[PDB]
């Protein structure tokens, strides 16, 4: 019972409502994205500098 | 000081280059309402 | 516009702050006209006046010519950015890539950057081109012609006799601001200029601060706009960096107060908008970049959408 | 500046000369208690017709006192004084004149005028916007937002 | 056509003739006109329209 | 004219805490932290130490920030015999795609990280479990360390 | 600052200089007990015409007091005195002045600003609802209600 | 077609005047005519418009 | 010449012969003092009505002083002079005359010309400008751009 939209941006998908909660005369939008992330084998990588 | 243009002047970005170097395949679509918050690989 | 994001394991936002829509507007006007008049008499037009065409011919080269000094003039006293000591010319390589690299890592991404030299510093660099180890083609384009290819350092270099030259103007002492400025954004976002005083000048010089000339805020740095993190040049920080506008003098007890354009936004209740590490707080050293009275033509450096042009055509009389 | 209550009942009774500076006799103390009371009493009413213009109450249900500030501006004093009079006239006695009456009336006007409200009526909201305001699918404006009730799934009904 | 009122005679009553077109009224009210002694001169009825 | 600005402020909030991620899980380490990135050994070193781990199923990568790869095509620019390098890093300061076995990129959107105050001649003071059986499932584990300094908050940041 | 009957009686004396302090004259018991019960029995009336107004009345068989608390808000106390003033004249035979009934006048039309009504009418109820409400065919909402 | 008014009869209202066509009033508020003793002599309306 | 207070109480105390200067009469600080901060408040709800006409306030926290400068241009004196005599005539029991009424409003009709302006109509702003404008060479002219 909201209204929503989704909207796309280099393979990512973002969620967005609009809803007016509250009779203040102020509408509200709200823009929505979840991640997952694993990390497989932490000796597969890190940090590099340079040396003297 | 009275009338705008239509047309938003430019504004500053940064670039991507990490989500698109790191795997985006193992981890694709398993993260579902059946398997929960959680999912684990086997190791060799 | 710009916004801020907030974090939340199940997204239940109730009890915290939304962004607003603080928007802000930059300001274009009209200058002078450009003018150039003649007259002559009757009877000079019938006994003496031939050729009149041929004689009128550089009317409209004037013009351009002016309007391209002005146009330089205004350029370099709006900009803001800085690099390098005015006490070294242009001899090397970096030198000029120093320019892109700047521009690319504060965050400019929409148009075409731009680079203008003057002649002494083309030949410079086709100089330091013929010493080439490989490219046969531009060492030799270089040793004859004594040009430079139109991309140089990852940016479009141009070279034109027609920049104006400025002076820096007689200043001494440990300068140090002495009352803390105003630098919120809903004060600083119509202009994007500040006014600032200073303290530890000279007892009292006229024109102690000219138009164009640099001042580094040594303890506060420049910040990646779009992903708000400090800039480092290697094991060096970059220095924040602004420009006078009009000329100041300073009065006995070395109190001077200058307007400087491009601001060091430091918000507390609109983070959104920062563009400094810190804020500036009473004391901080400051600096100026040149020297006492040197005087030299600037080169200039820019994006495709720093500043503006038009002409406005002009309606027949009756 | 402070613009005292008892300032404003003082200039209410030497507007009719009941007692002024230059005057042999004087009121008694209680009769500027019962001035600045009935001071009160009408602001306190004037709530509702001309509607709240500034005025300072007294919190903590202390009995008025004279030499509190009032808190109003200095642009309103000959109207509130003025009205003032016109109720206190009775309790002395006497009656008003053409020139006070009309000196009354144009002070009270002088005052109404800075009170306007033009409520500028809204559109109803079922009146259809047109086709050429290029309307969309997110943001509805297909049609002019009214009164806009703000329903609950609880209470349904109300 | 807009009507013309005095300033006293619709003070305090603007919500009512606000929302005139809206809502179902039975009835508007309105003051009458009275003079610098409270005397009564003109009925309740708007002085006038604009043409 | 909201929508513009909000989907790239979303990316660069997941992007910036996915590197923080990154350098918070990763384990190798290479160089000094002071020193920065100058030469060809700098970046080549990072594909040798892959290498003699003994890696290949897989494929490399490497991040720099802007300032550094000048660097680098300066260093380019300096070649002796392959002209199309040389050309490449004189007109466009355009490094290659393969820079010493792993593909170097540039980035400028890239998190920082303070080091935090640490003082004394650390040492263990308990021998820890590092068994297979405790360690099979996160590659993580517990220590203890003696010799720092009095009462200090913060000793060991993230990272 | 709560309102009392005694409060409410002696302003009305005090406006007509019945008993006043700018006169020498002082209440005289008579006078109050009189304007008491005539505040008692005017607000009864009042009941019904201009409404209730929060007026606390004195329990059965025990009669109203100077001192027990009217409960009247502040606001309406000119427009009661007066009122009280008007209907009590007749009691020494006094006759009301021009700016005396201007007055009591402009507070009886300040008390009844603050109590309009407006009904504002109703539908009729077999006005038939129209297709644009998207009505629901089995529920008996093609009509108005159209009652309480 | 012009409106005929006062000096005294419309100053300090001029601005709900100038955009009685802009926006949508619910009334246009205007004085009384009155003489030098202070007087009602005629109502709020204009004294008349222009041919 | 400059205008300054006091003398505008003066001419308002000598118009109407309360202490004039040949009528054998004195004048005193008591009127001066009304006349003074009459004037003060007088101009104070002046500010709104009609249109400012440059009158300078007394500093805050400090007694208005008839040798202040006034600041009115010298053409206002007698609109002044009169709107105070006739808003202080009250305080000595006495009534104006037909002549002073009259004068009085001629001399604020002469001051209501001086300030009246009249506001011109702006048109709506969606209203079209015709093709003869030669609208096609400007970029968002098509309409005209209201009022801001």
């Amino acid at each position: 019972s909201i209204d929503s939209a989704v909207a796309t941006y280099e393979g990512f998908s973002i969620r967005v409502h609009k809803y007016a909660d509250g009779d203040a005369n102020v509408q509200k939008m709200r823009f929505d994205l979840l991640p997952a992330y694993v990390c497989f084998n932490p000796h597969m990588g890190g940090q590099f500098f340079g040396n003297p | 000081s009275q009338i705008v243009l239509k047309k938003f002047l430019p504004g500053f970005m940064s670039d991507l280059v990490l989500a698109k170097t790191v795997d985006r395949q193992l981890l694709a679509g398993e993260i579902n309402s059946s398997t929960g918050d959680s999912v684990s690989f086997k190791r060799p | 516009h710009q916004f801020s994001s907030l974090r939340t394991p199940t997204g239940d936002i109730s009890g915290q702050n939304k962004n607003n829509l603080i928007s802000g507007k930059a300001t274009g006007r009209v200058g002078n006209y450009i003018t150039v008049a003649v007259e002559y008499q009757q009877l000079e037009e019938a006994i003496k006046l031939n050729q009149l065409e041929e004689i009128l011919a550089p009317v409209r080269q004037r013009i351009v010519t002016d309007l391209e000094t002005e146009l330089a003039h205004f350029m370099m006293n709006n900009g803001a950015l800085s690099l390098g000591s005015p006490n070294t010319p242009i001899t090397k390589w970096s030198d000029v890539a120093q320019t892109a690299s700047f521009l690319k890592d504060l965050g400019v991404n929409e148009g075409e950057n731009y680079a203008v030299m003057d002649p002494w510093s083309a030949q410079r660099l086709a100089d330091a081109q013929t010493g080439l180890h490989a490219s046969d083609q531009l060492v030799r384009t270089a040793w004859e012609n004594a040009q430079i290819p139109t991309n140089f350092g990852g940016i479009r270099a141009l070279m034109s006799n027609g920049l104006a030259s400025r002076t820096q103007g007689a200043f001494g002492g440990t300068l140090t601001v002495k009352t803390q400025p105003t630098v919120t954004y809903n004060a600083v976002k119509d202009s994007y200029q500040f006014t600032v005083t200073l303290t530890g000048a000279t007892a009292s010089v006229t024109g102690f601060l000219k138009a164009g000339d640099q001042v580094k805020f040594t303890n506060t740095y420049w910040l990646q706009q779009q992903t708000k993190q400090a800039l480092y040049n290697g094991a060096t920080p970059i220095s924040f960096t602004a420009t006078v506008t009009a000329d100041a003098n300073s009065d006995s007890g070395g109190d001077v107060t200058v307007t400087l354009s491009g601001v060091p936004i430091y918000d507390t209740t609109n983070p959104q908008y920062n563009s400094v590490s810190r804020q500036v707080e009473a004391g901080d050293a400051v600096s100026v970049v040149g020297t006492a009275s040197q005087t030299m033509k600037p080169n200039l450096f820019y994006n495709k959408f720093f500043c503006g042009l038009g002409s406005i055509p002009l309606p027949k009389l009756h | 500046t402070v613009l005292t209550k008892g300032e404003i009942v003082l200039f209410a009774l030497r507007k009719f000369a009941i007692a002024s500076n230059a005057s042999l006799t004087d009121v008694e103390p209680q009769s500027i208690e019962d001035g600045v009371n009935d001071l009160e009493d009408m602001m306190s009413e004037w709530m509702i017709n001309p509607g709240d213009i500034g005025y300072a109450f007294a919190t903590g249900d202390e009995q008025p006192l004279p030499d509190d500030e009032s808190g109003l501006p200095r642009k309103y004093k000959h109207a509130v004084g003025y009205q003032l009079l016109l109720r206190m006239l009775s309790d002395y006695s006497l009656e008003p004149t053409p020139q006070v009456l009309s000196n009354a009336q144009r002070s009270y006007d002088a005052l109404m005028t800075d009170t306007l409200v033009v409520p500028s009526m809204r559109r109803r909201g079922d009146f259809p916007v047109g086709q050429g305001n290029k309307y969309d699918v997110f943001t509805s404006d297909r049609y002019y937002p009214g009164d806009l009730p703000l329903i609950d799934g609880d209470i349904p009904n109300a | 056509q807009i009507p013309i009122v005095g300033m006293e005679q619709i003070r305090g009553l603007e919500k009512h003739w606000e929302a005139r077109n809206k809502k179902r009224p039975a009835f508007l009210p309105l003051r009458e006109v009275r003079d610098k002694s409270g005397n009564i001169i003109a009925g309740a009825t708007p002085a006038g329209y604009t043409q």
